RNA sequence: GUUCUGGUAAGCAGGACUGGCGAAGAGGAAUGAACCUGGCACUGUGCUAAGGAACCCAAUGUCUGGACAGAGACCGAAAGAGGUAGGUGAAUAAAAUU
């Protein structure tokens, strides 16, 4: 079963993170950008080393497309969180989900 | 219990190396001589500083009833000579790390059969 | 703010004391007593044949608690070398009060107070025992713990007074006459 | 943080240097602009020269040495404005500089009397020996007779959750 | 992350401070189990706590009490309602989040073996001064009609038995293995397996 | 504005909402405190209401302070109710365990032979059955399942209760062919003693004389007479309004 | 907002000066015509204001003093004692005290 293999392949090679919010103020949301936390990264200086890296959301139960790709654009706040952009806008139903950080840089056009 | 008095040996918050108290100012502040090391190329530096007591942890005592700055630098470099920033497994190259891993992993396979 | 506060109590020849945490326990001729000081912020230890309390950098109302702690420890030591006593005396202008001791000195009954026909029953707290005095109107209480002894005596005194009568004409009662250490 | 400056200045009219006097003023302030402000304030109250007739010729910072961070005793004479009137007083402090002494007073009065730093005025700062000390507070620390243990616990790690069996504090 | 679980021992933590940290995790997809809810600590005298709770019982719906507030009387359920109101519970996202939480008085038998976490920033001895009073939630709730105190004392005695047995059972294996591995019979086979992997 | 004169409320709010009971047969829901200091005994029973009559009794009750010399004796007429109580038969037992959510049942164990009257409660319509109800259970006696069951009850239980049914066939006027079943608690002794006492008595008949005696005080639980839908004047006792 | 006249006053009646709402959206004071920031065609990337930074809810921590009242963060007078932190001026002193 290909899904079980594709997971183990990704698990061995990537860092792990979770999606927790869109970019927002107290009143309005900006769904083009999403906010991520990475496992053991806990300062803004530590987080700067990931700016530019590729990210992937893998979803095996999906009928349309099994994974969405994206890129980390900027650091956010002072405790090591980041801001990222994806080829499609993330649904509110997909918040709380697991994200993979891929250890190589890509250009803003590739996504 | 230890006491904060001239010659107490202290560590600072989230730090591995020892430092030493030189004078007591008030019921909450002290003057310390502080040791630290640049991981960029083993460059050490020792200097004096004023600090609040809520950032330090006592661990022991020495004399220094009378000494000069250059003497206490000597005391400090001896004291923390053995210590290190990080476990070597994270510093070495890939093949060396794997070689070290194998030893542990094989030893378990022996123990689980021998027990 | 006080820089340093210390208080000390000396352990006599026959006595033995231990400190587990903030519980302090005492043993000696008359028996054993213990008390827990976990509700006070203080440092207690035993050093060179003394019991020592200490604090640093404390407020005015914290040092009052340290001192109070030290006086309670002394009462425990004293009470262990000899117990304490309290003396009670019945007083009456017309109706003679009468007393019964029951349950080996653990229960006291009072009868005929101001001519009342119903009885009153009082129970002894902790180690305390009740005994007959020099004439029929006197009672004596004896025990190890100054707290337990004095609390018992107080409860008797506080209940055996007139109610809804003018106390400067009706002067009957049971009163605490004498208190001290036993010889 | 607080710094020490010394400001110099002269009078001018429709023409230059109208008096041959020069006036000086030592001040503790955070920056040069707060220093220059004080110079204007004192001139207008002790003399009657308003800014349009003044020129500042020099501003200098004053700095000590104290390479070994040696601890010294200082006495300070001050006043402050309350709701009632102006209140004078004297207090004693310990530190590694005159500025270290002065920053501790400003903090003290703000804590004890609810006053913003701009309503406090320093009159005199003097360095003292052990025989000179007047009030009770610092004398024990000056005579070198103090030790005490730690009351505050300190965290071992930056992690939010840790295993029950680990060591938690210091 | 969805699919992660965590077990928390509630003893010695200040109630309102732990609750904030827990609520953030529930919103990030973690499943949380709290154990020992009867040992959480509140600051101040118990006298003040009693008055704050009396003012709460007085609140009710004027025209129909079966709509009005429900006043819960178990330590587990009380701490549950403290966490509930630090989440967006009037909306679906909060209702999903709440169903990831379980709270127990004592420790149940299915959770004796599992390793347990703690939150150093919220422990009383870090976050408060020593010179002031405090009380436990188990001490307040007996005054407002909780009826299962004794059941929890019996549970607490089973835990102590399991702790001593497991520690005794561990220390023997530690001794056994450490004394074993110094032997030649062990150190020989290291070579015998390595001959076939070098 | 405040009302003109004071008066009490009409009816008690201790019984609101006043809804209809679910079925006609009551469970004893609360039992008196156990005491290990006494022998094993039962705490309840079932009865049927027959009717009323009156009696005359002698009495000598007066104030202790009444100064009258003579030992006065006086007749009093009193109304009384008669209840019929045929012996109940024991047919099983239940053990319970204490939890943070109250008492919960662990297991139930039944006698080897059960009566037609009790099996009739288990089906809905009496005259239409294949009667294959408990026919496979007796094997559990041969297999030792019963002996394993008693072990579990004896090992882990806080409260023990027996199951008993009533012999309806003795009271023909009821027109009833299904027995009534009640769960009754045992007080006195330890769990082991309680279980042994029960085991000795499965299938046997306990007379009412085991449970109660003359002059005893008892509590009676029942469902009242029905009266249909009714207005406020009768349901709560409110006054009738002005005639015009 | 700053000021004035009549009235015990009033979300009361009536004038003067400089900006508003009327005819003004957006972000902030939980909510509010008029208050704070600041004037609007339509898109994209960066930065700041006012106001925030345990959790609801995007971003939070540190240092030094006070304070124990179901207090305060939101909140009433003349009159006062008690507890505690500091200033100044009088004494006395065989630790200090008033």
């Amino acid at each position: 079963m290909e899904v079980i293999k594709k997971i183990e392949l990704k698990e061995r090679v990537c860092a792990k993170g979770t999606l927790y919010s869109h970019k927002r103020s107290k009143k309005n949301i900006y769904p083009r950008y999403s906010l991520i936390t990475i496992e053991n990264v806990k300062t803004r200086e530590a987080a700067m080393k990931y700016v530019g890296n590729a990210v992937e959301l893998f979803k095996p139960e999906s009928t349309k497309e099994e994974s969405i790709h994206g890129i980390i654009k900027a650091v956010h706040g002072r405790s090591g969180a980041v801001r990222a952009k994806f080829s499609r806008n993330i649904s509110p139903v997909e918040m709380g989900s697991k994200v993979y950080i891929k250890l190589y840089k890509m250009n803003e056009d590739e996504i | 219990m230890y006491f904060i008095k001239p010659g107490c040996l202290i560590k600072k918050k989230f730090s591995i190396y020892t430092s030493i108290v030189i004078s007591v100012i008030d019921n909450n502040s002290v003057v310390i001589q502080s040791y630290d090391k640049s991981d960029n190329g083993d460059v050490i530096s020792i200097d004096r500083e004023v600090i609040n007591v809520s950032k330090i942890v006592p661990i022991g005592n020495i004399d220094i009833k009378n000494k000069s700055k250059k003497e206490i630098d000597g005391i400090l470099v001896e004291e923390n000579r053995n210590l290190k920033n990080k476990d070597d497994v994270l510093l070495m190259n890939d093949f060396e790390r794997f070689k070290e891993q194998l030893k542990k992993e094989v030893e378990d396979m022996v123990i689980e059969e021998m027990a | 703010v006080y820089v340093y506060v210390e208080e000390k109590v000396q352990i006599p020849e026959g006595c033995k004391v231990e400190v587990v945490n903030k519980k302090v326990t005492v043993t000696g001729p008359k028996g054993t007593v213990s008390k827990d000081f976990s509700h006070i912020f203080v440092f207690i230890d035993i050093h060179e044949e003394n019991v020592r309390c200490r604090l640093w950098n404390c407020r005015k109302q914290e040092r009052s608690k340290l001192i109070t702690c030290s006086k309670l420890i002394k009462n425990m030591i004293d009470g262990s070398m000899s117990g304490y006593f309290y003396e009670l005396k019945a007083a009456y202008k017309h109706f003679p009060i009468t007393f019964e001791i029951k349950e080996n000195g653990k229960l006291l009954i009072v009868k005929n107070f101001l001519g009342q026909k119903w009885a009153r029953e009082f129970k002894m707290i902790g180690d305390t025992i009740i005994k007959q005095g020099v004439t029929k109107d006197h009672l004596i209480l004896e025990g190890i713990s100054k707290e337990d002894v004095s609390q018992t005596a107080g409860l008797i005194q506080n209940n055996c007074l007139p109610k809804n009568l003018d106390r400067r004409i009706f002067q009957d009662g049971v009163y605490i006459a004498t208190k001290g250490l036993i010889e | 943080a607080i710094n020490e400056y010394k400001v110099y200045g002269i009078k001018i009219d429709d023409n230059g240097v109208v008096g041959d006097e020069v006036y000086a003023h030592i001040v503790f302030a955070t920056n040069e602009l707060l220093a220059k402000s004080s110079f204007n304030k004192i001139l207008k109250k002790q003399k009657k020269i308003k800014p349009k007739n003044t020129k500042v010729i020099k501003v200098e910072e004053i700095k000590e040495d104290n390479k070994d961070l040696d601890v010294k005793n200082y006495g300070i004479d001050y006043y402050y404005k309350s709701k009632r009137c102006d209140h004078k007083g004297y207090k004693e402090f310990r530190g590694v500089s005159r500025c270290h002494a002065v920053d501790k007073l400003l903090c003290d009065i703000g804590g004890r009397h609810s006053v913003k730093r701009n309503l406090i005025f320093i009159m005199k700062v003097k360095e003292l020996t052990v025989d000179e000390i007047k009030k009770d507070k610092i004398k024990i620390f000056a005579m070198e007779d103090v030790e005490y243990p730690a009351y505050r616990n300190v965290l071992r790690s930056n992690k939010l959750f840790v295993s029950e069996n680990e060591k938690l504090f210091n | 992350m969805i699919g992660k679980r965590i077990v928390i021992d509630a003893i010695g933590h200040v109630a309102g401070k732990l609750a904030g940290h827990i609520a953030k995790e529930l919103m990030c997809g973690i499943e949380v189990v709290i154990v020992h809810a009867e040992n959480v600590m509140f600051t101040g005298p118990i006298k003040r706590g009693v008055g704050k709770f009396n003012s709460h019982l007085n609140k009710s719906c004027s025209y129909n009490p079966l709509r009005g507030p429900f006043h819960l009387r178990s330590p587990s359920m009380h701490l549950m309602k403290v966490i509930k109101r630090k989440l967006p519970h009037r909306k679906s996202k909060g209702q999903i989040a709440l169903k990831r939480l379980q709270v127990f008085d004592g420790c149940p038998t299915e959770y004796l073996s599992v390793e347990k976490m703690v939150c150093p920033r919220d422990k009383l001895e870090y976050t408060t001064s020593p010179i002031r009073k405090s009380y436990k939630l188990g001490d307040l709730m007996i005054k407002f009609g909780w009826k299962y105190e004794s059941v929890v004392e019996k549970m607490n005695q089973n835990e102590e038995q399991f702790k001593i047995e497991e520690t005794e059972k561990q220390k023997v294996k530690e001794q056994k293995i450490e004394e074993l591995k110094k032997s030649n019979k062990f150190q020989q086979r290291v070579e015998e397996i390595m001959v076939q992997m070098a | 504005s405040c009302r003109n004169y004071s008066a009490p409320r009409h009816g008690s709010l201790a019984y609101c909402p006043k809804k209809r009971a679910k079925t006609t047969k009551p469970a004893i829901k609360s039992f008196p405190k156990d005491d290990a200091s006494k022998p094993v005994h039962l705490t309840g029973y079932l009865a049927y209401k027959v009717g009323m009559t009156h009696v005359v009794r002698l009495s000598t009750r007066r104030s202790k302070t009444e100064r009258v010399l003579k030992e006065t004796q006086k007749e009093v007429l009193d109304a009384v109710t008669i209840l019929e109580v045929p012996a109940m038969r024991i047919f099983g037992m239940v053990g319970y365990k204490s939890t943070v959510n109250g008492l919960k049942a662990i297991k139930t164990v039944y006698a080897e032979h059960l009566d037609e009257q009790v099996l009739a409660r288990l089906r809905k319509r009496n005259s239409r059955s294949s009667k294959l109800m408990f026919k496979l259970y007796p094997q559990k006696y041969e297999n030792g399942d019963i002996k394993r069951d008693y072990e579990l009850l004896k090992r882990e239980s806080d409260v023990v209760r027996v199951l008993a049914h009533t012999q309806v066939s003795k009271i023909p006027s009821l027109n009833l062919k299904k027995a009534h079943i009640l769960e009754i608690q045992l007080n006195g002794g330890t769990i082991e003693e309680k279980i042994e006492w029960a085991i000795e008595r499965l299938e046997k008949e306990i007379p009412v004389s085991e449970v109660f005696s003359q002059q005893d005080l008892i509590d009676v639980i029942g469902v009242t007479k029905g009266k249909g839908k009714e207005g406020t004047t009768k349901r709560f006792g409110t006054t009738i309004l002005q005639h015009k």
